[PDB]
């Protein structure tokens, strides 16, 4: 496709959020685990049980 | 921290042969001392 | 303050590491300006 | 200088007229602590010097 001169394309939709969130989400997941297992150790002082 | 980490895991003599004496000198008359670093 | 430190040592070197990681996501992810706005 | 002073020096003094073993606690004192001063002052100019 040729474009007429003054003239632009862009593209948008829920992706563009989506996409975002996500990663996000991937970003905090482990911390939780981690502000976690640091806990369970402190109740067992064992990285076995926890 | 520090103490954690560090229970985990030529150039002085040269130092204390030229400190020995300024030392020794200095010491012995301090007021002098005094006075030329107030100066 | 030291020695009740050292005694749970295990926890202060996974707090450590913690602190390590969480720096270094935050200084790859830091903004970057040449001078602050004097404006 | 403190900690020197006041481990071994802490008994001759009430005796008057006794100066040899002052200086020698001074000098107990300026011969182990050379290394930590000379290793700060080092290190304070070279983390400026670049």
């Amino acid at each position: 496709v040729q474009l007429k001169p003054g003239t632009s394309v862009a593209f948008s939709g829920q992706f563009e959020l989506l996409e975002r969130a996500n990663h996000k989400l991937k970003l905090m997941v482990p911390m939780t685990l981690m502000i976690i297992f640091v806990l369970l150790y402190l109740a067992f002082r064992r990285v076995g049980e926890a | 921290v520090i103490p954690i980490l560090m229970g985990y895991w030529p150039l002085n003599r040269f130092l204390i042969r030229v400190y020995h004496p300024l030392l020794l000198k200095v010491l012995h008359w301090p007021k002098t001392t005094l006075l030329v670093a107030a100066l | 303050i030291i020695r009740r430190s050292v005694a749970n040592r295990f926890l202060v070197l996974m707090g450590a590491l913690f602190l390590s990681i969480w720096g270094t996501w935050t200084i790859i992810n830091t903004p970057v300006d040449a001078l602050p706005d004097l404006s | 200088l403190r900690h020197a002073i006041e481990a071994v020096p802490s008994l001759n003094n009430p005796q008057t007229f006794s100066e040899q073993k002052l200086d020698e606690a001074l000098y107990h004192g300026a011969v182990l602590r050379v290394r930590p001063k000379a290793m700060t002052v080092a290190v304070i100019i070279a983390g400026l010097l670049p």
